[PDB]
RNA sequence: ACCAGGUUGAUUCUGCCUGACGUAGACGCUAUUCCCUAAGAUUAACCCAUGCAUGUUUUUGAUAUGGAAAAAUGGACUGCUCA
RNA sequence: UAUCAGCUAGUUGUUAAGGUAAUGGCUUAACAAGGCAAUGACGGGUAACGGUAUUACUUUGUAAUAUUCCGGAGAAGGAGCCUGAGAGACGGCUACUAAGUCUAAGGAUUGCAGCAGGGGCGAAACUUGACCUAUGGAUUUUAUCUGAGGCAGUUAUGGGAAGUAAUAUAUUGUUUCAUAUUGUAAAAGUAUAUGAGGUGAUUAAUUGGAGGGCAAAUCAAGUGCCAGCAGCCGCGGUAAUACUUGUUCCAAGAGUGUGUAUGAUGAUUGAUGCAGUUAAAAAGUCCGUAGUUUAUAUUUAAGAAGCAAUAUGAGGUGUACUGUAUAGUUGGGAGAGAGAUGAAAUGUGACGACCCUGACUGGACGAACAGAAGCGAAAGCUGUACACUUGUAUGUAUUUUUUGAACAAGGACGUAAGCUGGAGGAGCGAAGAUGAUUAGAUACCAUUGUAGUUCCAGCAGUAAACUAUGCCGACGAUGUGAUAUGAUAUUAAUUGUAUUAGAUGAUAGAAAUUUGAGUUUUUUGGCUCUGGGGAUAGUAUGAUCGCAAGAUUGAAAAUUAAAGAAAUUGACGGAAGA
RNA sequence: UGAAAACUACUUGAACAAUAUGUAUUAGAUCUGAUAUGUCGUAACAUGGUUGCUGUUGGAGAACCAUUAGCAGGAUCAUA
RNA sequence: AAUUAGAUCUGUAACUUUGGGAUAAAGAUUGGCUCUAGCAUGCUAGAACUUUUACUAUGUAAGGAAUCUGACUGUUUAUU
RNA sequence: CGGCGGGAGUACUAUGACUCUCUUAAGGUAGCCAAAUGCCUCGUCAUUUAAUUGGUGACGCGCAUGAAUGGAGCAACGA
């Protein structure tokens, strides 16, 4: 197809090679408005179910504590990953939790199987901070 | 059966010390001063950065 | 006008993942000045308490020494939002 | 966007009239059959207001642009109209639908996508503040109005000019304090000057990190696969520079990090500019329309047609004959085992096998010659004689004059099984049933046994259909061969054209290998088809084919740091030789 | 037409019902595949103990067996 | 017992043994008088006027969605 | 013409792919169901209704279903 007055079967014939790109098909499609999980935001709100632990993979061997929450602008459950040593001593059941990602484009990183997001605050004050001892909780 | 009981074990049991408190640290071009000339003195340009810094 | 780490007892390739760097929104911690520049667009073009944003003019002169009405002239511009 | 290929009936045109400020199927009579499409009509989706000033990144240009300015549309949703130079107007009127509010119960009434402000929604966004100072509008705008428009308050939205010390404990003297003038619609604030007090451990610096990428500690104390850290690789089993605390060091600095989109890194979208034998990738093979493209000194090569040698060829189709062997019927002779396995067993024979003989009937197939030899578009093609029919190549003063290559739509052929109908059935033989081996065998071994494999008439369309190498065109190193045929030459040779086998060099390649897989980062002669990390998966769903089996087209949600190609060193073999 | 109130006929036409259809999204008894984490065998890799592998047609707890055609990516580039 | 029903014009689904389902379902029109227009000369289209509005004296299918069983046309206990 | 069994252990509970065992001619395969064929029985779940021993769709250790004593199946047709 290479010729001066082939503009036209030139053009028709790149754009049928392009849909297979896997990042541009996504975009042709719409998934990101079609199946996200937690909306298009960086953060969320929920309420808190459940405090269990789980196990991670093969070599490694410990016990990841997480928290089973349900969101609010759409009505799904989710789970979640406490991300510090000794936090979950703060949390209580029937409260509010903040959820922020883990930034490695919609999958899970590290030895923790299946989950995506982790905890950030808790009733309106820095997990970061009361890990480091700055705050209280009322 | 998953035991959730052992949480916050290992930072509780590590005894505090204090801190000790230190001399007000210079700030703005005296601090890039201070630590120019005390770069000067050992040669670091010299030898092209190969010496240890932190030394103790 | 620049590339690095990861498949093997060791080697050379194809191939992908990751690090380093921009542009718009949200968030954590910490803040002494001065000048410039911005602030309910993203979901809900969803519902509104209260107060205020369009009147001028001897053209005649209200049993009235300067204002009643009637006439004349503009309210179709300007401003707000993107279904 | 083809998992949207046909669509349109006031729709296309002619004549005539009405209506408008005006052209016009803009509306209405009569007549006619037109109008648009693979250069994508007609449909479906948008988390779609169009340009522009302005930002990035660049070797011919891409991406963002609610934000400054120009243009278009709407005032809860729809429709209709008055006044008027200009409204299908909403801080103008009428009706219906969805929401309401006041009442003495007869009735009356409201549109904050105008400025403040409240509610809901959310991860997410400010004073129910003063004023006509400057720029403007309202038919002369020096005094009327102006939430248009200015002037101030709240906020880490960003960009600038700067601070937190300097000279050697001491000296001098920047901010945190106040005051005049200038200024303001009136008040701030900025600028110029002036006052006091005495401090840089001060009123005056934080955020992240210290195994590699990646600048900086094998520093100390606790815990022992626990608690925990880590974008990827990876640390934690009583001496951890890789978790918790404490000391010290590094990077940026009034800022510093965490996270969701979206660009560059990417020569992993390749026009410049990727790859298609073996890593993902050339439809099973030909014919042929739209689109793409072309040898020419404008008159001629090539192409197509046609002769000679009736050269050469398991090319195809149909009638007539023929070859031994296996199996069976039968006439003679004779009288115990025949047949198979590594070794045996069931089965089989005195109603006489097995062997040597004499005659017969049927079905399948052409041994040895038989090759790195021939023909065919591919799948394929070996007994003889005739009939019909057909290729490529070599020679040559034969006709015509550019008729060419490759191909979306369409068409034909296509081993082996498998289907419906009729003919036939010697050997072989899935399924089924028995005898041994075995812990177990429904498998390998052996004995039986049906469909099938044979012929005619049709459907069906899949193979490791492989040279795993699409088709056309120009140039290339020697040596030994093979098929056809012409010239020189003559019994002794060396030479022309078209195919084809192999060896040694030379190139190219990641390498094995290699006359193309060469003429390439010093990348371009023309044209069709296919691939983009593994797995889910050639699986679901829709459409088109088929008597059926099934065939072509062909995703996603949830997952995962590898999967893979060529080649060296070992180890192993119920592998082979010396 | 009518003194007017009003009656009659065309035009634009909001709203309310009955059905046909197009685009999204979503409950459901039962219940198919797939991914992430002990029991019974030994199909594949050496001639993996019956050499492997594509295509079709039949069997079966399970990998998988068996008839027929093909390929070397084989255990042979090779002996009148 | 009641509703539907004749004739003309539009329109017609799931399923399928590709013939059917189907006259499916669902809508609209119908008198009298005076004319115009075709050619085949007794049939069919259109127009104007008018009313206590038109197949209906007699004759004339209620419709749709599912399950069990028999393939269909046919025959049989003269008198339960 | 006819016929087509029973008991024991074995992978948090639970179940039994797998194994052992009495006999016999062979031990109901492909299919189908509370059906005109299911005693207990007005079986269990869903749906149809204000309310259902009725109807329809799923489940199966089926008193006593099952292959020309034919099994599975509804297009056309039915006082
Ligand atoms: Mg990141
Ligand atoms: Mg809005
Ligand atoms: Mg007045
Ligand atoms: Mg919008
Ligand atoms: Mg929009
Ligand atoms: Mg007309
Ligand atoms: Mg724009
Ligand atoms: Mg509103
Ligand atoms: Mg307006
Ligand atoms: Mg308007
Ligand atoms: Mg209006
Ligand atoms: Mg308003
Ligand atoms: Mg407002
Ligand atoms: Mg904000
Ligand atoms: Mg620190
Ligand atoms: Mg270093
Ligand atoms: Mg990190
Ligand atoms: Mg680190
Ligand atoms: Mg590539
Ligand atoms: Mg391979
Ligand atoms: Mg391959
Ligand atoms: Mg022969
Ligand atoms: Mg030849
Ligand atoms: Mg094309
Ligand atoms: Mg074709
Ligand atoms: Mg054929
Ligand atoms: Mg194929
Ligand atoms: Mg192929
Ligand atoms: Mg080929
Ligand atoms: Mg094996
Ligand atoms: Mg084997
Ligand atoms: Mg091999
Ligand atoms: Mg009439
Ligand atoms: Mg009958
Ligand atoms: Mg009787
Ligand atoms: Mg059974
Ligand atoms: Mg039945
Ligand atoms: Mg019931």
């Amino acid at each position: 197809m290479n010729g001066l007055f082939a503009a036209n079967d030139l053009i028709k014939s790149r754009k049928v090679k392009r849909r297979s790109d896997p990042y541009y098909r996504k975009k042709i499609l719409g998934t990101k408005y079609k199946h996200s999980k937690i909306g298009n935001g960086p953060q969320a709100k929920g309420i808190v179910l459940e405090k269990t632990g789980v196990e991670a993979k093969q070599p490694n061997s410990a016990v990841r504590k997480i928290v089973k929450i349900q969101l609010i602008k759409t009505g799904k459950k989710i789970s979640a990953f406490v991300p510090h040593d000794g936090s979950l001593n703060y949390i209580e059941l029937n409260d509010e939790v903040v959820v922020e990602g883990f930034g490695k484009k919609g999958h899970s990183c590290g030895d923790i199987p299946g989950i995506s997001y982790k905890v950030v605050k808790v009733q309106n004050v820095s997990l970061l901070a009361l890990f480091k001892g700055k705050k209280e909780k009322p | 059966q998953i035991n959730i009981k052992k949480a916050g074990k290992v930072k509780n049991q590590t005894p505090k010390v204090a801190k000790q408190e230190k001399q007000r640290a210079k700030t703005g071009r005296c601090a890039n001063r201070r630590k120019y000339e005390a770069r000067l003195e050992m040669g670091y340009f010299e030898c092209n950065g190969k010496m240890k810094l932190n030394l103790k």
